[PDB]
């Protein structure tokens, strides 16, 4: 397959994918637990934009 | 402005920039698989640029390779 | 402003653009075949520079090579 | 990366992304200002299909 | 276009594209027509989980 | 401002100005037969160039040689 | 001949002289197949604002 | 803007950015394990970093490696 | 602002202004018989030059030479 | 050093460190704008716990 | 290339490009601030004569 | 000048430069008196093709 | 212990821990005696912001 | 986190946390129920000093 | 601006900020133990910067060792 | 501001300079004599030159000798 | 003599004299055939000033 | 903005700030013991320096020792 | 802003001022004898200096002798 | 020099060398903003003693 | 050049190249600003006397 | 002066200056009293062509 | 002593400490014979401001 | 602090610091109890000269 | 702004300063005598200078030597 | 003697001490014939300015 | 902007400030004795600075050695 | 700004300022003894300094030496 | 040279050169903001003694 | 001072500076008293030629 999941998205090393540091949630990704890639957003953007319209 | 060359010597480089200003997050993590690169430059938005798993990169400095696990 | 050069090695390598901004998606890519040359500029919208496929590049840093 | 905004969105040539025509919304992209691709129909139509199912 | 409906689904072969069986809505599929891609769900996932957060 | 010289080594090489802005389409394609020089700047207008064709490049990065289709 | 075609259009290399980009209007040519030369745009800008008057 | 270059020879390296301004505290500490690298410039809002832990380090006025333990 | 300059190496070798803007056509061609020199900066009107027919050329990125026929 | 303010302060994606929505008090972070991580807990506890004793 | 936009249209040097003298329309122009060469005639004539036959 | 209207079309040898055979309109340049160059042609295609586009 | 009272103070040698120079406050520490370091601020400007609130 | 309660103080044997013996408040604790560490006192030590000054 | 290199050789390494003013007083004081490294610029608030205890020290004007008490 | 240097090498050297502008025409063309020598800079009003005649140039880029037919 | 028609005026090297370029005033020396030296300035400016004054 | 480097060379060493404008008089003197090290902008405020006692100078224009 | 560098190498030579501007006159005309020496800018009045006369010129693209 | 002023005035921590706490004259360096050393006393005692006797 | 206008006008002294004497027509120059040399003389007079005969 | 009215003009020899014969207007001079040297022709014809253009 | 008149004043170079420049009062100095050193002005302005308040 | 006031006076043994013998002011000291070291003089002296000039 | 260094090498040098402006006359003319140095800028008032006598001068260009009548 | 002739003024090169240039006024020197050394004008403006006051 | 470098060679060494502006008098003089440095910038009260006794002098313009009598 | 370096080589040189503007004088000499060293700017006021008496010159230009007598 | 304008002219102390003193003509100096020097009187008695004589 | 009154005058020995003769008006030094020296005629000359002009 030509995109694959880790084309849009990365596991973020801080929270290492949970989302919570200790308890509170995670400063870096903003409680996502991953962080986007370009492709990803592009996507994203794409569909929330047109979508339902 | 200033820039930075990556070029990822493994699979699965990430490249992730940090937010500028008063708080300090990841807004962006851009992946490389080995061989692909990537020229940033410092924006509005990225204040510092973190690297990991194998890669050579290029600063105004001079080079210096990277060798992250992962 | 600072620009970068980029020779195709192969058919088929991408230059893409990321959004200058909060956000960062690729509002485009550019194709090269075989030994095409392209000459990009680093602008109010294009704030990083993606190159895949085997490809020849000059930067104000000095020569690279993607693979 | 493999596909960009441009291969999911065009700027529409009659209102040059703008969405109206001296006031009142366009005709031609339907006050979209981009008129879809092939590629994005192909993605918006597969979401909008299975999301929430 | 670099990916095509295609590639994200694959019409059922037990319902023949229609989603029910003599009335009752098909098992295989479930009730889809068509079964998904590894592509297929690499997108749908990834979209499901980041909208609207 | 910058500015790169471009000489066709073939005939039919194409000198391309892709738009500034938002938006990246092609303004504008210069074509150069052989040994024809092309001086071209950024502009307002063109924020990259692409050059199609066997040709001699000459940049503030260094030169460069385009290959034939 | 002192002037020819080559000298006044060039086909599009995104659309192939094609136009449409798998069945929406081509974004690099802007629907025309060709991107024009200096010398095309010479002739046309003169004879475009001298025609008629 | 100036920056600086850090990578670290050991894991658990931090990076401390000291508050610019008439008060002078760590508004952020950014952790490498051995090899990471961070490029980062000085801001509106770090007018000191601080290396602890063994890294190779490129400034403007050269290396220096920091050293743990 | 930047400027080359051109010697003709034949008759009839021709310097041709690209006009800056939007839109690229050529508001001027200035003849040289073999031997005349110009020298023509870029302008708020060219913001490309082309060279046609045998000459000796120099900009700030070095010598390149232009072949006619 | 070993403890920074990040480690003690993260800022509330719900108003974006602002302590306000839209004129009223935020409701997830309670007027702070900041919610307190675990290790803040800690020592504001004990601090408070010791103090003036 | 061979023919420019100054081996068609010559300016004025009555009204040295303005086409009006002093508010009232330029005679020696015809209101058109530029006087037509052998060559721009050639072709005007041309296309007029054969467009859209 | 480097192309004239002899470059561009030439004098019908059938008719003359007339455009009709005794009356009735000639066949050969179709009653246009003129046929054109391939040159001729170049432009006019051209011309036709982008203008008012 | 990962944070000594070294890591949040420094005696200022210009009044060698004191606070005062024969008998007039000391400038430099400006009667404190000693001087913070950032992990110092950290913590104080942190609970002094969250204590009794 | 770094540093934990169990790391500024600890549990004190005699009340097992309770503060009382049979009524009278503790001795060893002085009523505290917790004794403090070396750490604990760094920080106490610090913060009372500096606070409000 | 301008920054300087502070790497401590021994434990107890201080860099003082001396206020940038009329009055010059230490707002800041940062410990460093043997090995860590400090970068630090001079700001709107800071105008000259005191190192005590031994240190390898990088400034634009070259290097300089502070030597031990 | 740039200036040119043009030393004549043949009697009935000309020096002409071409209107900055939308418009290219020669406002003005200065002879030289052989041996005579001319300096001059581009201008709100000359934005090319153009030199005719065997002359010895000088710019900004280096020597360049003009070698043309009067 | 001290100054000649060459040291006044230079033959206009596109019209080559004439003034015209087939048939439409030349541009370059503006219908002049001649362009001036600075020392032919000098004089035609100094006499056109104060003759008949 | 211009600064100096000052190792003192001995105890006792001392940097002497000159205040900037119409009058000279001395605002601040830092003390610098054995080794110690000064880095010293000149400022709003400081518009001459003056070293007594035997000391390492680094400045813009090169090394100077004073004694 | 530019200047020029002129020794005259014998009687009887002419630095020539030529007015900036639309139109080129010669406002001035300096003679110098033989080792006289000027030293003139480009001026908002000056747009080009014309020598004659046997002459040795310094300019900043270097030297050139004026016969 | 071995006196500097800083040897002589120190700075009033109270109105920050202002000499007033918001309009009314301060109350710890009496409206001086700067407190006098040891040192200032010794020698502004001297004079004031000596002067003019 | 041999003559420059420096050889043909020089600045009139008493109204330094003004005309008007504070408001009223200078006296020495006649509201000319210059007095016109010997040379200048010369050619005016010669030009006036010769042209258009 | 590099060139007075004698390197233009020289008294006519045969009307001593005069302009007339007797009554009747002088042929070799023609009226004028003075015959023009190349020098004065030089600069009379320029004048006249380029004068009031 | 610690500090020497050397240290305070230095005698006038140009009046050679006489403060009168053959009758006239001297510049450089301004007929104070002396001019003041850092350290003479730090005591002078620290006494003026204080003295007598 | 560098200079104390026994570095500028010293108790006159004569009058034991009172100033008076017996009723009459005392010869040595000059009534002032104290006498002037070198150092004492050489402020004194300074100051008397500069102060108010 | 830009000076030149002017040493006369024998009695009665003349530096000649030409007013800037559309005028050009000598608003001045400082004498020197063998061995004496004149420093001297242009000026708001002084856009070329003249040197008659012999005198060793120092430019931007370099030095060249004015020769005596 | 201390102050020449020479010291005050230099003869203008350009009328050579005459003032006037074959009959006008001569432009260098201002119809002065010299030009005035710096010594000069020091004399001259502090005498003018002085003088019957 | 610019500034100096004077290290005395011998005790009572002057450095003075000449005031800028029309009038050129000396509004300060500092003493140096024998390896005493003075860093001065120029300001915009000292437009020029008088260095008397000897003493080892550095500028932008190089080193010059001062060797004054007094 | 630009400044000169000048010391004296005998008793008696003479650092002359000569005023910016229209008019040149002499506002202010000042005497330097023999090894007296004077450090001195172009100002608002100076535009032209005159040097007299044996003297050792440094500028931007490089070393002059002024002959006395 | 050898005399300058500070030999002739000194500014007044008094007035700082400006001559009055808070709007009424300065006494010291006399309304001239200057005090003329020896050297200064020198002359201009010579000259006022001699001139026009 | 350079120039003293003794530089440029000197009493005449005729009439011991008193400037008659038993009444009668001295002869050599004309009723001045005294006699010029080539200094005095230098600077006299120098200002009666350009004073006031
Ligand atoms: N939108 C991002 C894109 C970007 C630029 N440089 C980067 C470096 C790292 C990560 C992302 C980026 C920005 O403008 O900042
Ligand atoms: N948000 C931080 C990011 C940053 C930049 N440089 C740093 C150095 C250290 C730590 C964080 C940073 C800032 O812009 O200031
Ligand atoms: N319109 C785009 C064109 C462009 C510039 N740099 C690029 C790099 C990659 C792709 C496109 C671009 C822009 O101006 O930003
Ligand atoms: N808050 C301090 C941080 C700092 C910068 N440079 C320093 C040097 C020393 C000590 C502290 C600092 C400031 O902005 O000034
Ligand atoms: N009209 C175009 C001309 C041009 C400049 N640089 C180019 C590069 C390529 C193609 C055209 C151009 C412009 O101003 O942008
Ligand atoms: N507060 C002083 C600190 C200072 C800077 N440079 C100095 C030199 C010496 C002594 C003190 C200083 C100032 O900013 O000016
Ligand atoms: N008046 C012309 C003079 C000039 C300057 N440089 C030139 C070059 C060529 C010809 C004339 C000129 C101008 O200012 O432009
Ligand atoms: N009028 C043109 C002149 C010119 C400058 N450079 C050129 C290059 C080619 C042709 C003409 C020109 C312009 O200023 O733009
Ligand atoms: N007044 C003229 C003086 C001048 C400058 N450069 C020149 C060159 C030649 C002749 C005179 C000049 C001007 O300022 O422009
Ligand atoms: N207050 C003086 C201090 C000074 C700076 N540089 C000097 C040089 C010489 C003498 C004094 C100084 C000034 O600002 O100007
Ligand atoms: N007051 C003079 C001081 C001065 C500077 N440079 C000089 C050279 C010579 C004589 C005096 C000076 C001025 O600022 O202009
Ligand atoms: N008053 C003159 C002094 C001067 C400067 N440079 C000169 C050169 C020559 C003669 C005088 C000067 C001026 O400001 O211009
Ligand atoms: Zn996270
Ligand atoms: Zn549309
Ligand atoms: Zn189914
Ligand atoms: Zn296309
Ligand atoms: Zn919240
Ligand atoms: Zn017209
Ligand atoms: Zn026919
Ligand atoms: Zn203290
Ligand atoms: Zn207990
Ligand atoms: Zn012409
Ligand atoms: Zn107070
Ligand atoms: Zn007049
Ligand atoms: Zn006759
Ligand atoms: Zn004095
Ligand atoms: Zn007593
Ligand atoms: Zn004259
Ligand atoms: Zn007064
Ligand atoms: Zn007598």
């Amino acid at each position: 397959m030509v995109i694959a999941t880790d084309d849009l998205e990365v596991a973020c090393p801080k929270c290492e994918r949970a989302g919570e540091i200790e308890g509170t949630p995670c400063p870096a990704c903003s409680g996502k637990g991953v962080i986007l890639t370009a492709q990803g957003y592009t996507l994203l953007d794409f569909i929330q934009k047109h979508l339902n319209k | 402005s200033d820039f930075v060359v990556i070029k990822a010597l493994e699979d699965g480089v990430n490249v992730i920039g940090l937010t500028r200003g008063a708080d300090t997050r990841f807004h962006h993590s851009e992946k490389l698989d080995k061989g692909e690169v990537l020229i940033a430059q410092f924006t509005e938005h990225t204040s510092a640029i973190k690297v990991r798993g194998k890669a050579y990169i290029q600063t105004r400095h001079g080079v210096i390779e990277s060798e992250g696990k992962k």
